[PDB]
């Protein structure tokens, strides 16, 4: 029902090498460069319009 | 009747747990790569600095030969 978040020589050397050589920083930079090479979701307003619904609440009108 | 209903077989499994890859070399590997690069750079700098000292000695002895006329 419940879980414990944040309750956790080779390992010490790996941690020191990560400290000196910045392994996880390189991982985060790699994910940033991954998001650089994708297709951006910018729609060309005003020549393109965002999706809507037939229930959209806009301007008042008298039928 | 028609209404918004999930299909007969239901919807598929959805992942909801954390998935970190865990990637890169072991720390011994990058330490060895850095040490080898250090040694290669040291050797190349050693050779080129010795050659530069030889060239400087040659230029200085040319200057010493040229001195008396000046």
């Amino acid at each position: 029902t419940y879980k414990y978040v944040n309750l956790r020589m080779k390992s010490v050397t790996d941690r020191a090498a990560q400290t000196l050589l910045w392994t996880e920083l390189i991982r985060g930079l790699g994910m940033t460069l991954s998001y650089l090479f994708r297709e951006p979701a910018t729609i060309n307003y005003p020549f393109e319009k965002g999706p809507l619904s037939p229930r959209f609440r806009g301007e008042h009108a008298l039928r | 009747v028609k209404q918004d209903m999930p299909p007969v077989g239901g919807y598929g499994p959805i992942d909801y747990k954390r998935n970190l890859p865990r990637r890169g070399l072991s720390g011994y590997s990058m330490f060895a790569v850095g040490i080898g690069a250090l040694l290669f750079g040291y050797w190349s700098m050693m050779r080129w600095n010795r050659e530069r000292r030889r060239l400087q000695i040659e230029d200085f002895e040319a200057r010493i030969a040229l001195m008396p006329l000046l």
